[PDB]
C-alpha cells in the first residue's frame, strides 16, 4: 500500500486492469484522464511487479513526449519508490533509466553550450570515434574525451549504481562518478529494471534499435500520452528534400572527390583491404555505436539491414555509382516541379528506367555511404549531414514506394515559392511503425486522457481487448466545468470554418466574450484558436474596433510566433508574470508549440478557451492523401475521421490546466458545432457529471452568468472535502 | 555548360540560357546551331574524328540533360548490350558473385582500357538467340489482360 492521496476509489480499478493484460497477452487500451491522479496511483502498483519472483522475465520500458515529462515521471517515481521503501523495510535495488540522448550529453565546455543538438554531437562523435578511433592515440588530435576511456575502464568492470536518477542527476554524477550519458546508458540497459524515454525512438524505422533482447513474446511496455499516434506513425518515416538541402548536398560531394584525387598509391592499398573482411564479415566492431547515429535499420517491419556491401568494387567505383544518384536526381526532381503530379509509380518506375541499375545497390547504398568514411575517418558529421539526406531518401524509394505516395506540390500550396521548392513523401496507413513494436515485445499498455472516442480506435488496423473507460467517483463536481457557447436564437454567428475577413459578426463575438472573461477569471487564461491564418485576422480586426485595446488594460497578452527561438524566451516571460504579478493572457493555435505538452497548472493557467471547432485544412494535397487511401479499407469513415481528429486537439487543450484535484481549471468550447457531438466522441465522465444539465444552448450573455457559479461555489472548498480512506483504502 | 567547349558555331551558347542541345552515338555533344550549320556546309561528321550520322538520331533537350562526359557514356553503354545480359546470366548464376564484374567492366571502359575489343568477340559469337523482345511481349499481353479484367468489374 502507498499512503499519499486520498482514495476516491481509483487504484482497485487500474489493478483488475493489469491482471487481464498478462492473461490475455495483447494490446491495452486504458483512459487516463487529467484530472485523476494517473502517476502516484500507477507507480503504486508498477513496483509490486518489479518485485515479481514467480514472472521469470519482466520488464517496463515507459515513455513520455517532452523533455520535462521525463523529469516529472522521474521524480513521482522517486516518492513512491521513498514511501513502500519504507514499509515493507529491507529495499531491493532498483533503476529508471531516463535515456536522453542529444540536449543533455556533454561535460566539455568546447563542445557544450553551441545550441542545436545533432550538428553538435556530430562535433562529439567525430571526435570520439572518428578522430580518435582513426588517429587511435596522440596528443592534441585525439581530443580529451577522457571519461569514454573511463567507461572503458569501467565498462571492463561491473559496479552497481543505485536507482533511478534524473536527467541532471547524471550530469552531476558526470562529475563525480557517473559516466556519459550514451555510455553508462549502454551499460545501464545491460539490466535495467525500468528505462524512461521518449516514444519518438521506438515509433520511427530508421534509427530504432528496440534496446530489447531476442525475446519476442517477453516484456511489458507502458505508453504515455499516446492519444496522437495517427500522425506519429507517418510523419517518422517521412523524408522530404529542397533545392537548398540539394544545393549543399552538390557541394560537400565535390569535397570527397578532391580526397580520393589526392591519394597516391601506398595509402589507396589501405582502403581496399578493409573492403575484403566487410564482406568475409558480419559482426564487425563499429556496430555498437556508429549504428546509432547512422541508419541504423530502415526496414523495420521486415529484418535486419546487413549485406556484402554490394554495388561497389572499388574505391573510386562507388564514387561514380552515388555521383549518378545525385545528377539524374537533380534532373528527375526539377522537371516535375513545373506541375503539380501525384503518382507513386511515376516516380519508382521513372528512376528504373533512367538510373539502370537494380534495387539492391540503391537499398544498401546508406549505409555503404557512410563505411566509407570509416576507412579514411578524417572527415566530420559536418561535412557528412547533408549527404544523409539524399541517402534517407533513396532507401525509402527501393522498399517502401510500392505503398506510399509523391506530393508535388510546388505553386504556391501550403509550400514555400519558386525559391526554395519541396517535395513530399509521407504515409497513409499508420501501422507501419507499431507493428514491429507489438511484435517485438509481449504486450504493450498505451495511457491517454483525451482518447476517448475508441469507435475509430481501429484506425491502427490492431487487436485491443482490454477496453475500459474511467469515470473517477467524486463527491463534489467543483474540479471542471465545461461550457459551451453557440449563441443560438439571437445571432447564430459564431462558427468560421470556411470565412476569413468576409464578416464581422464572428469577430466581434470572440472579443466581447473574452473581454469579460479578462476581469473574472482569478488567474491566467490559455486561449487557442482554429489555425495562424484566422487567428491573425482575429487580432488585427480588433485594432480598428478597440477590443484588443481594453484587454491590454487588465491581462498581459502573450500570442505565439512563428519561430522557435522567440517561441522559449515567450513561454518564461508568461511563467514570471503569472507567478509575481497578475496572471496574463494566452492567445495561441490549438496545434501551435505550447499544445505539445507544457503542463501549466493554477498558477500558470486555469482557464481554456477555445475559439471554434479546431478542425485541418483538408484542402491541402498533403492530406488529402492520408485520408483517400482511408476509403479502401472504411468507406462510411471517410468523415468521423476528421472529427476525431479535431476532438482530439481539443481535448488536449483542455487536458493540461489540471493534474490532481485540486486544481480546478476552467474549459470553454464558444462554438455552436457542439451540440449533438458531445454526446458521442467525447469524455464518458463529462457527459454523466458535467454536460448532463442544461448548457450547451448558451450565448455571451449566458455564458456568463453560467461561468459565475464555478468561479464562486470554488470558494467553498477550503478546509476539507471528499476525504476517504484514512490511509487504507478504507479496509477493501 | 560553356566549359565543355562548341564545334562549328563556338557562339551560341552565350546567347540564349535555354538552349537545345542534342548528342549523337560517338559520345558529343552538339547544339541544335551547329546541326544545321554543319548540314549546309557538309553533311553528319565528327569533328574530333570520323563517325557519319545519317538517320535522326539526335535527341533534342532543352534541359541540359549531358552534365559529365563520363556519367552520360557509361547510361548508354549499358542500355545498348549490357541490359540484355540481365536474362542470360541467372539462367546460369547461383550467388551474387558475377554480377559485381559486369558493374566492374562498366567503369574501366569509359577510362581507355584495352578490353573493350574482347566484349566485341561475344556479340559475334552466336546469331541465333534473339529474346529480349519476346521476353517484353509478353508482358504487354498480361498488361491488357488486367485492364480488361478491371473493365468488366466496373461493367
Ligand atoms: S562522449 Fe560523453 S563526453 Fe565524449 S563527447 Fe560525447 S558526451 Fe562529450
Ligand atoms: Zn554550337
Ligand atoms: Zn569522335
Amino acid at each position: 500500500y502507498f499512503p499519499y492521496d486520498y482514495i476516491y476509489p481509483e487504484q482497485f480499478s487500474y489493478m483488475r486492469e493489469l491482471k487481464r493484460t498478462l492473461d490475455a497477452k495483447g494490446h491495452g487500451v486504458l483512459e487516463m484522464p487529467s484530472g485523476t491522479g494517473k502517476t502516484v496511483s500507477l507507480l503504486a502498483l508498477i513496483m509490486a511487479y518489479q518485485r515479481a519472483y514467480p514472472l521469470e522475465v519482466t520488464k517496463l520500458i515507459y515513455c513520455s513526449r517532452t523533455v520535462p515529462e521525463i523529469e516529472k515521471v522521474i521524480e513521482e517515481l522517486r516518492k513512491l519508490l521513498n514511501f513502500y521503501e519504507k514499509q515493507e523495510g529491507e529495499k531491493l535495488p532498483f533503476l529508471g533509466l531516463a535515456l536522453s540522448s542529444r540536449k543533455n550529453l556533454c561535460i566539455h565546455p568546447e563542445v557544450t553550450p553551441l545550441r542545436f543538438g545533432k550538428d553538435v554531437d556530430g562535433k562529439c562523435h567525430s571526435l570520439t570515434a572518428s578522430y580518435v578511433r582513426a588517429q587511435y592515440q596522440h596528443d592534441t588530435s585525439l581530443p580529451h574525451c577522457r571519461f569514454y576511456e573511463e567507461f572503458d575502464a569501467h565498462g571492463r568492470e561491473v559496479p552497481l549504481p543505485a536507482g533511478i536518477y534524473n536527467l541532471d542527476d547524471l550530469k552531476a554524477l558526470g562529475r563525480r562518478q557517473g559516466w556519459c550519458p550514451y555510455f553508462l546508458a549502454r551499460y545501464s540497459i545491460l539490466h535495467a529494471n525500468v528505462v524512461v524515454y521518449s516514444y519518438h525512438y521506438l515509433l520511427d524505422p530508421k534509427i530504432a534499435d528496440l534496446v530489447s533482447k531476442e525475446l519476442a513474446r517477453k516484456a511489458v511496455v507502458v505508453f504515455d500520452e499516446a492519444h496522437n499516434i495517427d500522425n506519429v506513425c507517418i510523419d517518422s518515416m517521412s523524408v522530404n528534400l529542397t533545392r537548398r538541402t540539394l544545393d549543399r548536398c552538390q557541394g560537400n560531394l565535390e569535397t570527397l572527390q578532391k580526397t580520393v584525387l589526392r591519394i597516391k598509391e601506398t595509402d589507396e592499398q589501405r582502403l581496399r583491404d578493409e573492403y575484403r573482411r566487410l564482406v568475409e564479415g558480419l559482426r564487425e566492431a563499429s556496430a555498437a555505436r556508429e549504428t546509432d547515429a547512422h541508419l541504423a535499420n530502415p526496414v523495420l517491419p521486415d529484418e535486419v539491414l546487413q549485406e556484402a556491401v554490394p554495388g561497389s568494387i572499388r574505391t573510386a567505383e562507388h564514387f561514380l555509382g552515388f555521383l549518378r544518384r545525385l545528377l539524374e536526381y537533380v534532373k528527375w526532381r526539377l522537371r516535375v516541379q513545373h506541375v503539380v503530379q501525384e503518382s507513386p509509380p511515376a516516380f519508382l518506375s521513372g528512376l528504373a528506367q533512367r538510373v539502370c541499375i537494380q534495387r539492391k545497390p540503391l537499398r544498401f547504398c546508406a549505409e555503404r555511404l557512410r563505411s566509407l568514411l570509416h576507412t579514411l575517418e578524417i572527415t566530420d558529421l559536418a561535412d557528412f549531414s547533408p549527404l544523409t539526406l539524399l541517402a534517407n531518401f533513396a532507401t525509402l524509394v527501393s522498399t517502401y514506394a510500392k505503398g506510399f505516395t509523391i506530393i508535388i506540390e510546388p505553386f504556391d500550396d501550403r509550400t514555400p515559392t519558386i525559391a526554395n521548392p519541396i517535395l513530399h513523401f509521407s504515409c497513409m496507413d499508420a501501422s507501419l511503425a507499431i507493428k514491429p513494436v507489438f511484435e517485438r515485445f509481449q504486450s504493450v499498455i498505451i495511457t491517454s486522457g483525451t482518447l476517448s472516442p475508441l469507435d475509430i480506435y481501429p484506425k491502427i488496423l490492431d487487436f485491443h481487448p482490454v477496453t475500459m473507460a474511467t469515470f473517477t467517483m467524486t463527491l463534489a463536481r467543483v474540479c471542471l466545468c465545461p461550457m459551451i457557447i453557440g449563441r443560438g436564437n439571437d445571432q447564430v454567428a459564431i462558427s468560421s470554418k470556411f470565412e476569413t475577413r468576409e464578416d464581422i459578426a464572428v469577430i466581434r463575438n470572440y472579443g466581447n466574450l473574452l473581454l469579460e472573461m479578462s476581469a473574472v477569471v482569478p488567474d491566467g487564461i490559455v486561449a487557442f484558436f482554429t489555425s495562424y491564418q484566422y487567428m491573425e485576422s482575429t487580432v488585427a480586426s480588433w485594432y480598428e474596433q478597440g477590443i484588443l485595446e481594453n484587454i491590454q488594460r487588465n491581462k498581459l497578452l502573450f500570442i505565439e510566433t512563428q519561430d522557435g527561438a522567440e517561441t522559449s524566451v515567450a513561454l518564461e516571460k508568461y511563467q514570471e508574470a503569472c507567478e509575481n504579478g497578475r496572471g496574463a493572457i494566452l492567445l495561441s493555435v490549438a496545434r501551435g508549440k505550447v499544445s505539445e505538452g507544457i503542463d501549466f497548472v493554477h498558477h500558470y493557467g486555469r482557464a481554456v478557451i477555445m475559439f471554434g471547432v479546431p478542425y485541418v485544412y483538408t484542402q491541402s494535397r498533403i492530406l488529402k492523401a492520408r485520408l483517400e487511401y482511408l476509403r479502401d479499407q472504411f468507406q462510411i469513415r471517410e468523415n468521423d475521421f476528421l472529427t476525431f481528429d479535431a476532438m482530439r486537439h481539443a481535448a488536449q487543450c483542455v487536458g493540461r490546466a489540471i493534474r490532481g484535484k485540486t486544481d480546478y481549471g476552467l474549459m470553454v468550447f464558444a462554438d455552436k458545432r457542439f451540440a449533438r457531438g458531445d454526446k458521442r466522441g467525447k469524455l464518458p465522465r463529462w457527459i454523466q457529471e458535467h454536460l448532463t444539465d442544461a448548457n450547451l444552448n448558451l450565448t455571451v450573455d449566458e455564458g456568463v452568468q453560467v461561468a459565475k457559479y464555478f468561479l464562486r461555489q470554488m470558494a467553498q472548498p477550503f478546509h476539507r472535502e471528499d476525504q476517504l480512506g484514512l490511509s487504507l483504502l478504507s479496509l477493501e | 555548360m560553356d566549359d565543355q567547349g562548341c564545334p562549328r558555331c563556338k557562339t551560341t551558347k552565350y546567347r540564349n540560357p535555354s538552349l537545345k542541345l542534342m548528342v549523337n552515338v560517338c559520345g558529343h555533344t552538339l547544339c541544335e546551331s551547329c546541326v544545321d550549320l554543319l548540314f549546309v556546309r557538309g553533311a553528319g561528321n565528327c569533328p574530333e574524328c570520323g563517325t557519319p550520322l545519317r538517320k535522326s538520331n539526335f535527341r533534342v533537350q532543352l534541359f541540359e540533360d549531358p552534365t559529365v562526359d563520363k556519367e552520360v557514356e557509361i547510361r548508354k553503354k549499358v542500355l545498348k548490350i549490357y541490359n540484355k545480359r540481365e536474362e542470360d546470366f541467372p539462367s546460369l548464376r547461383e550467388y551474387n558473385d558475377f554480377l559485381e564484374e559486369v558493374e566492374e567492366i562498366v567503369f574501366n571502359l569509359t577510362n581507355n582500357v584495352d578490353l573493350d575489343n574482347t566484349k566485341k568477340k561475344m556479340e559475334i559469337y552466336q546469331k541465333e538467340n534473339k529474346d529480349v523482345i519476346q521476353k517484353n511481349k509478353l508482358k504487354l499481353t498480361r498488361e491488357q489482360e488486367e485492364l480488361e479484367e478491371a473493365l468488366e468489374v466496373e461493367r
